[PDB]
């Protein structure tokens, strides 16, 4: 048994997002095949599921008139159109394989992204965290490289070629006012970073920006 | 719609102990064959759900017997027995006695060590922005523990809170810790009519508030 689904979609509001869902390994038209909505926050929400066999649907009380399912028998192949979609419904989509009052929920599909804006793909913006003129030289020290104004994700901030890993955190991607921003630290001792010289790398495949940066004492 | 509560939110609980989760119907989902039908998922982050418990009086095909399910004609409760680092995930309980169906709020479940001292950075722009026209004012708080803190910023005493960017990371693997990063987003115009930029963090581990504070002019 095997799941396939379309991959990711952007679309301005209000207009329709049509996505599939590909079965093999199995009698595809003789089950429900019910659909499962996550958003990147919190919680799980399902939107329906139907049997390719018959024009069997149902919808949750809370989306209905929001999506449409399709089902195909010559083709092993489900569809759903999508109502006037908002801002508020960008979320991931899972499909899978259900069978009721039985044995049910054995496999899943990999995953769907569908993200809504109305942003334009820009390239990312490169900028060190440098410390303070004036700042106490401990044991150790901090660093910091940022990213502002990108989309659409994802982006891969790192140092110089894994050669600084050990203490690296990379956040969650948030917006400000319509795009991301986005940093990376590492505690590095304070004996070295006068001496070794150190850059942040920038990678956006979306957009094809390889940029690297030095980041310098004052 | 049934809908399901689960508790508690969140039980961090050590590696070896005993861990019990209840999840409550809020009406009786028993159905008049004499069986009920619920299942347990099981979500690792950036992975699609797993199946660990499905008809809750039996147990999956493939999963260890380290996992247990037990409850009434309403309650239910699902037991581990000795956490390991493969058991970190979220918990989620499905319905399956009446349509449509439904699933539950979510539990969140890790691993529980001591605590931890914040280590507090914070960055000011760098010249780049400055030719660029920004200022971008970052503030890490990494290794701490619990979640419970609070970041605070003052621009010449006065408490500011438009511009915050506030995002923190899942518990880390190799060291059990947390994460937080403050990003506070102004123009370079202002940036050189006020004078005094502060973080200030608030921590269970500390009486006093972590303050990291750096003037304009110096």
């Amino acid at each position: 048994v095997q799941l396939q689904q379309s991959g990711a979609e952007v679309m301005k509001p209000g207009a329709s997002v049509k996505i599939s869902c590909k079965g093999t390994g199995y009698t595809f038209s003789s089950y429900w095949i019910e659909w499962v909505k996550q958003r990147p926050g919190h919680g799980l929400e399902r939107i329906g599921e139907i049997l390719p066999g018959s024009g069997s649907t149902n919808y949750n009380e809370k989306f209905r008139g929001k999506a449409t399912f399709t089902a195909d028998k010559s083709s092993k192949t489900a569809y759903m159109q999508l109502s006037s979609l908002t801002s508020e419904d960008s979320a991931v989509y899972y499909c899978a394989r259900y069978l009721p009052y039985y044995y049910a929920m054995d496999y899943w599909g990999q995953g769907t992204s569908v993200t809504v804006s109305s942003a334009k793909t820009t390239p990312p913006s490169v900028y060190p965290l440098a410390p303070g003129s004036a700042a106490q030289t401990n044991s150790m020290v901090t660093l910091g490289c940022l990213v502002k104004g990108y989309f659409p994700e994802p982006v891969t901030v790192t140092w110089n070629s894994g050669s600084l890993s050990s203490g690296v955190h990379t956040f969650p991607a948030v917006l400000q006012s319509d795009l991301y921003t986005l940093s990376s630290s590492v505690t590095v001792p304070s004996s070295t970073w006068p001496s070794e010289t150190v850059t942040c790398n920038v990678a956006h495949p979306a957009s094809s920006t390889k940029v690297d940066k030095k980041i310098v004492p004052r | 719609d049934v809908l399901m509560t689960q508790t508690p939110l969140s039980l961090p609980v050590s590696l070896g102990d005993q861990a019990s989760i209840s999840c409550r119907s809020s009406q009786s989902i028993v159905h008049s064959n004499g069986n009920t039908y619920l299942e347990w998922y099981l979500q690792k982050p950036g992975q699609s759900p797993k199946l660990l418990i499905y008809k809750v009086s039996n147990r999956f095909s493939g999963v260890p017997d380290r996992f247990s399910g037990s409850g009434s004609g309403t309650d239910f409760t699902l037991k581990i027995s000795r956490v390991e680092a493969e058991d970190l995930g979220v918990y989620y309980c499905f319905q399956g006695s009446h349509v449509p169906w439904t699933f539950g709020g979510g539990t969140k479940l890790e691993i529980k060590r001591a605590d931890a001292a914040p280590t507090v950075s914070i960055f000011p722009p760098s010249s780049e922005q400055l030719t660029s026209g920004g200022a971008s004012v970052v503030c890490f708080l990494n290794n701490f523990y619990p979640k419970d803190i609070n970041v605070k910023w003052k621009i010449d005493g006065s408490e500011r809170q438009n511009g915050v960017l506030n995002s923190w990371t899942d518990q880390d693997s190799k060291d059990s810790t947390y994460s937080m990063s403050s990003t506070l987003t102004l123009t370079k115009d202002e940036y050189e009519r006020h004078n005094s930029y502060t973080c200030e963090a608030t921590h269970k581990t500390s009486t006093s508030p972590i303050v990291k504070s750096f003037n304009r002019n110096e």
